[PDB]
């Protein structure tokens, strides 16, 4: 043929039969070995989630959110993302003592269901209302962005103490149970408006720590709403979330390592 | 456009003196006129030689950017600039990706050219040196008065006039000659001057004495004579266009080189666009296919190979230049090692070049003298009181001397003023009985008759040494028979004795015997005068007989030749045991042609030729089956008649060749005709009959010290110690290195597959990239250079010279075998660790392999900066790209650790490592240098920037440890096997 | 720990590099003396 007779050909093909077989039992045996040595209730590492990621709902083309309200298809794209991540918020979905929580309406301290452990069923979430997110089809004019805290197994999100000055100077301060979230741009040409539960501009603590997907599924991570009603019009405006705390830090290279960047234009 | 060439050529020196004035218009007298020269000088054009048209460097480098390897990663770098061209004008893309990575790969094309613009030199001068024997003046007549001109201005039909010491301006018609001789060994490769006279004396131009020649000089006396040619159109003219208009073609090593190339370049195109159009039917973007494509390219191609080849190769030159063997071309390198046919000049190449004694016949008895250089023999006789008496005359029968300021130089190794039958003499006495200028001055000369072309003989008178007697000693020597009549008595043992028919006959023997071995026997006897009929003050008058020089007593005789150079008998026969073919192509007579053959083993013992059945038979030649003799003996002249489908028998039909009396064109000849049976060709030669030969040659080997300049422009390497010796150690070195070479192409060729495998599973799996191209270019451009240029250090595995030569045209550098191992198995395995470490490094940051399968769409996603892990964990986009590259960067340090076993396994084709063994300090160096590399990368600050390289968590370095240790042992027992059964499966298969 | 169990989120990737560094020149260090045992 081109290279060998039949009989060699076949016997080619016998070997590297045998022989791919072979590694591919042997690939899969370390692959075994591998996941052995890994839990089912937490990753081995966790230092490359450590700083937790703020992302909001708005998907952004590029962190921008440009549109008109002089149009109807023009921000349908955007309430489509909206939409989906508040569409989990329901009630329907909320249904009886199981696996759900009646937790305090105001921001409160940690819960401790026990260890990362199954020695008990799926860890009892708190339930969070949609309708604590007041004002917010969306806002047609004047976004009202939903932001949220990146979850990860064991972290307590631990607020600032108002010891020394701080950005939004002693106002509403819930030291002890609210971890703040405050918007900016100088070119201060907007209003900032917050929402969130208990109407604080922040995460209540009582949502915390997070036992993972295998021991807590249908868990609800809180939202904080956020409107700007900014009385300017056709300009692009860097808007930036910052979310405050001591476990809570920022990256030149990552844009969303506790921050947004949102770049509006009711360009109407 | 050669081949005329090629031809012997045709004269006129059968015409009269008269007549070939005719034919120039010339006057034998009064020469031309001043008007008449200066009208053929515009006629005709210059007494010159024009230097072929050359190729400019130009051309040279930029021929290399475009070979295979060179086009491919061209694709690359502009398919860079093309997907970067498309991002901005599309999306502001403000990264350098694409624009680097072109740029970076441009470089590599160039730098990766210089490499092999080094490797394919071709340093040759050869119409510069025959320049340089053309006089800058030559002496003419010209209306009856002689003058200096430029030989430039030289044209046909003038007057020109020679003397010793001066360069042949042109090809000359002698018409007048006083005692000149002249040096031809530009044409014959023999220096013993050869006289020049107005008389036609051979049919055959270049064995005539009426025509002398350029590019030989005159050695003594002086000539006239009529220039018949000019420039490029005189008989060495021509030698010197053939020898520098030859196409120098393509070597063994390089031919190997772009036929790999070819396999490479075929599996790349084969798998690039085999993936591209695989993708697009998978719905994957052009902006997406392209940059799949580029990565798919720097996979393929092995980056690194060509330049380590060249390192290898430099390398291997760097030893043999530490032996005195001197390499012009790089590749040549590697053609010895592939030679099966050596073409060898005799006269200083296999010869010293030197009349030596050989043999002395006295006491009835043979005597062997010891001929080598550096007197590796033993001594024939000292005890014998007939010895001294021949000494003696050997010393005082003897005009020759020592150049002044010698003393430091070896007696055989010093110049000598004389004949060279006189210096070889000279350097005999001087050797075993010290000083002969203090023989010379204890007996001192009185009168002498020097050696007359009548008499045969040269004598001398001379005082005795001897205070008892004082008196006068005669000695003479002169051709064997002359001297036999010229002698009464014998000097046997001591005493003499008269000269009886037995004695007589016994000399016949040993002057036949002598004679035979191809050596120049010379007679010679002595008289001690009567005291009474001989006073101390007792005149000898030279010019007429005034003392008797007949019924003298003869002593001995002595023989001689210009003997082998000691190493070379020993450097032939093993030329032969590794199965090359050994031919000798020489200028000179085939006497003495075929005596060396058998003495330094060309002609093996007991093998005959055509004439020798014929004689020994005592019959016809032609009754004679030329097919019962495998050695021949072929005459130029002979050759000269024959085509070269009857040149192609002869060397089909005969192991031991000899070529005698051939001309310049003819060696070339014989040369192309080895070719033309496929055989790789040596030639080894030292003189500008050479040039041709050594030029057309797939390797010339020229001599360093007995050399001409020409030679040695025409060679592709120097021996420069003229140690012959040295073509045993090239042809070894060659073989080594081509096996070698293997060891490091297999070993660079292993680790694209774990480069390829990657990208071909992120299109088909749609999983997070394994490794980047960047990552790739860490590896071929870095990590793997210095353990692959280090195999070029290992030792043989058997005894290479033992083998027969390659097959060059089934025994390939780069075969099947090789890539069934390399690319089928090896890399295969290196594949997998890879990709386990890839696995383990995510599911320990939370990605389970699981959900890794079709995610790369979110993942690559830089607007989803919450992407869902196993554990339900969400990732920024700058987060989970860190941990990506991090897998790059363990992906890429896998590599090195099973690059590990590779380096040991690559070592030895058969043999195992428990046998050669780790003594290879090179590699062992490598291995250090590629970890301290890798690790440098990886945690050196900064390289996450400029390399995308991430530190490596201590743990990591040990995941492909498992697979480094599986291609050991599974190599291991694959050799096992080879080894165990010489039959063949796992031979056929897989032994590179 | 409880609340406090920031270490979890936690790795000295400063050691990690300085003994990463220390090895490879280490290494290179090895590589060149055995090298050198003849040139
Ligand atoms: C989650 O809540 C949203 C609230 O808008 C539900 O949307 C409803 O969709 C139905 C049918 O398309 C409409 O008739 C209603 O007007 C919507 N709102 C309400 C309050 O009922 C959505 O269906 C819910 N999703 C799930 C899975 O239950
Ligand atoms: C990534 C995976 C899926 C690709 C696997 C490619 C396999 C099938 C390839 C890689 C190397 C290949 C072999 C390389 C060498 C030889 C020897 C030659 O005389 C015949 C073909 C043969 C035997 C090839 C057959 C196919 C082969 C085994
Ligand atoms: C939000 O909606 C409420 C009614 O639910 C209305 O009273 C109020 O004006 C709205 N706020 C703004 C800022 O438009
Ligand atoms: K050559
Ligand atoms: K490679
Ligand atoms: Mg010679
Ligand atoms: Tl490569």
């Amino acid at each position: 043929f081109l290279g060998r007779t039949g009989s060699s050909w076949f016997k080619i093909f016998l070997f590297y039969l045998i022989f791919y077989g072979c590694l591919a039992g042997i690939f899969i045996g370390t692959i075994q070995v591998l996941l052995l040595t890994l839990s089912d209730f937490e990753p081995k590492y966790q230092d490359r989630v450590a700083p937790p990621g703020l992302s909001h709902a708005p998907y952004a083309i590029k962190t921008e959110i440009s549109f008109s309200i002089s149009n109807p298809k023009s921000y349908e794209s955007f309430v489509k993302s909206m939409h989906k991540l508040m569409d989990l918020y329901n009630e329907s979905s909320q249904a009886g003592n199981s696996p759900f929580e009646d937790c305090s309406d105001t921001p409160a301290d940690y819960i401790k269901r026990g260890d990362l452990d199954d020695s008990q069923g799926q860890k009892k979430a708190c339930r969070f209302s949609r309708m604590w997110l007041k004002n917010c089809g969306y806002a047609e004019g004047k976004p009202c962005v939903v932001a949220k805290l990146n979850r990860i197994i064991g972290f307590y999100p631990k607020p600032l103490k108002n010891t020394t000055d701080l950005p939004e100077e002693l106002q509403a301060n819930y030291n002890q149970y609210v971890l703040p979230l405050r918007c900016a741009a100088r070119e201060k040409i907007g209003s900032i408006e917050y929402f969130g539960l208990g109407g604080y501009a922040g995460f209540p603590l009582q949502y915390y720590p997070y036992y993972g997907k295998r021991l807590q599924k249908k868990y609800l991570q809180p939202l904080l709403a956020i409107q700007f009603t900014n009385l300017t019009q056709n300009m692009e405006l860097r808007i930036e979330c910052k979310v405050y705390g001591e476990n809570i830090d920022y990256s030149e290279k990552d844009r969303f390592r506790g921050r947004f960047e949102v770049k509006i234009e009711v360009k109407s | 456009l050669d081949e005329l060439k090629k031809e012997v050529s045709m004269d006129d020196h059968k015409l009269s003196l008269d007549e070939l004035h005719n034919k120039y218009g010339t006057d034998l007298t009064r020469g031309l006129t001043n008007a008449r020269a200066k009208e053929i000088l515009a006629r005709d054009g210059p007494n010159s030689l024009t230097p072929p048209p050359t190729t400019p460097e130009w051309i040279k480098f930029c021929r290399q950017l475009f070979g295979g390897f060179s086009i491919l990663l061209w694709i690359g770098a502009i398919l860079c600039f093309l997907a970067y061209g498309i991002q901005a004008a599309t999306e502001d893309e403000p990264a350098n990706d694409n624009l680097y990575l072109g740029v970076v790969l441009s470089t590599v094309v160039i730098v990766t050219g210089c490499f092999s613009y080094y490797q394919e030199a071709k340093s040759s001068r050869i119409m510069d040196s025959f320049k340089n024997m053309v006089p800058q003046q030559a002496l003419v007549i010209r209306d009856g008065e002689k003058s200096t001109i430029n030989a430039e201005f030289v044209v046909a039909g003038d007057l020109v006039e020679v003397k010793g010491g001066d360069r042949i301006p042109a090809d000359l018609r002698i018409i007048s000659a006083h005692g000149c001789k002249v040096d031809n060994s530009s044409l014959t490769g023999e220096s013993e001057p050869q006289t020049r006279s107005p008389e036609f004396s051979s049919e055959n131009p270049l064995e005539t004495r009426n025509i002398a020649f350029f590019s030989t000089n005159c050695v003594e006396g002086t000539a006239r004579g009529v220039v018949v040619y000019t420039g490029d159109r005189t008989v060495m003219g021509r030698i010197a266009t053939l020898a520098s208009g030859l196409e120098v073609g393509r070597t063994p090593i390089a031919i190997e080189i772009e036929h790999f190339i070819h396999i490479i370049t075929g599996v790349a195109v084969f798998l690039g666009v085999s993936f591209f159009i695989l993708s697009l039917i998978l719905g994957y973007s052009w902006l997406e296919a392209v940059i799949f494509l580029i990565g798919i390219i720097v996979a393929n191609v092995p980056e690194g190979l060509l330049a380590t080849v060249t390192v290898c190769l430099t390398l291997t030159a760097k030893r043999m230049a530490r032996k005195n063997c001197l390499v012009k071309n790089l590749e040549a390198v590697e053609t010895l090692g592939s030679t099966s046919t050596i073409c060898s000049d005799k006269t200083g190449t296999l010869t010293q070049n030197r009349m030596t004694v050989a043999h002395m016949w006295f006491d009835n008895q043979i005597h062997e003298a010891d001929t080598t250089e550096n007197q590796s023999g033993a001594a024939f006789d000292k005890t014998s009181a007939t010895w001294s008496a021949l000494s003696r005359i050997a010393a005082l029968c003897n005009r020759a001397v020592f150049q002044a300021g010698q003393d430091n130089v070896p007696i055989l190794k010093r110049s000598v003023a004389g004949d060279a039958s006189e210096s070889a003499l000279l350097k005999c006495i001087e050797l075993c009985c010290g000083s002969v200028q203090g023989m010379r001055d204890r007996n001192p000369k009185i009168v002498e008759i020097p050696f007359n072309s009548t008499n045969k003989y040269q004598l001398s008178i001379h005082e005795n040494e001897k205070s008892s007697e004082s008196r006068y000693l005669l000695v003479m020597k002169g051709a064997p028979e002359r001297i036999l009549d010229r002698c009464s008595t014998i000097l046997l043992n001591g005493a003499e004795e008269p000269l009886k028919e037995d004695m007589k006959e016994a000399f016949q023997n040993a002057y036949l015997e002598l004679g035979g071995l191809g050596e120049r026997v010379l007679g010679f006897c002595h008289f001690a005068l009567p005291e009474d009929k001989y006073n101390e003050g007792y005149p000898f008058d030279a010019d007429e007989p005034n003392f008797p020089t007949t019924d003298l007593c003869f002593v001995g005789l002595m023989a001689m030749i210009d003997p082998p150079r000691a190493a070379v008998p020993d450097a032939v026969g093993k030329c032969r045991s590794a199965g090359i073919k050994v031919i000798m192509v020489t200028g000179d007579h085939p006497i003495t042609a075929k005596a060396i053959a058998k003495g330094v083993g060309i002609i093996s013992e007991g093998n005959e030729t055509i004439e020798d059945i014929a004689a020994r038979l005592n019959i016809p030649i032609g009754q004679v089956n030329p097919r019962d003799a495998k050695a021949c003996v072929v005459h130029g002249s002979d050759l000269k008649d024959l085509s070269t489908e009857v040149l192609d028998d002869i060397l089909h039909y005969h192991t031991e060749i000899v070529f005698a009396r051939t001309s310049p064109q003819q060696k070339l000849i014989i040369v192309e005709g080895c070719q033309r049976q496929g055989a790789i060709v040596a030639v080894t030669g030292d003189g500008v009959n050479d040039s041709p030969a050594l030029k057309k040659a797939d390797i010339g080997v020229a001599m360093g010290i007995s050399g001409s300049d020409v030679s040695k422009q025409a060679a592709d390497m120097i021996l420069l110690d003229d140690n012959f010796a040295s073509i045993v150690t090239g042809v070894e070195e060659g073989r080594l290195i081509f096996d070698n070479l293997k060891k490091s192409i297999a070993y660079t060729l292993t680790s694209n597959i774990p480069e390829i495998t990657p990208f071909l599973v992120f299109i088909i799996g749609n999983v997070p990239l394994p490794l980047g191209t960047v990552t790739i270019l860490c590896i071929d451009l870095g990590t793997d250079m210095v353990p692959a240029i280090s195999l070029a250090y290992e030792q043989a595995e058997s005894d290479i010279m033992k083998r027969q030569p390659r097959n060059p045209k089934t025994d390939k550098l780069v075969n099947e075998r090789l890539i069934s191992m390399a690319y089928g198995q090896i890399g295969m395995i290196q594949a997998l660790g890879g990709f386990f470490s890839y696995f383990v490094i995510l599911a320990e940051n939370g990605f389970l392999p699981m959900d890794l399968i079709g995610k790369r769409v979110r993942w690559d996603d830089r607007w989803i900066s919450d992407v869902e892990d196993s554990f339900g964990q969400q990732w920024t986009y700058e987060q989970r790209k860190i941990v990506e590259f991090t897998c790059h960067t363990s992906f890429f340090i896998s590599i090195v650790v099973v690059q590990w076993a590779d380096l040991i396994i690559c070592k030895t084709r058969r043999n195992s490592i428990f046998q050669q063994g780790m003594k290879n300090k090179i590699l062992i160096f490598g291995l250090f240098e590629e970890t301290a590399l890798a690790a440098f990368l990886s945690y050196c600050p900064g390289t996450d920037v400029a390399l995308r390289m991430y530190p490596l968590k201590p743990s990591w370095w040990f995941c492909a440890f498992p697979y480094s240790l599986i291609i050991f042992l599974y190599d291991e027992m694959r050799r096992f096997i080879i080894r165990r059964s010489p039959g063949g499966w796992v031979e056929q298969e897989t032994y590179y | 720990e409880g609340p406090d169990n920031d270490e979890r989120f936690t790795y000295d990737y400063y050691r990690l590099r300085v003994v990463g560094l220390i090895v490879a020149a280490v290494l290179c260090v090895i590589g060149i003396i055995i090298l050198l045992a003849g040139k």
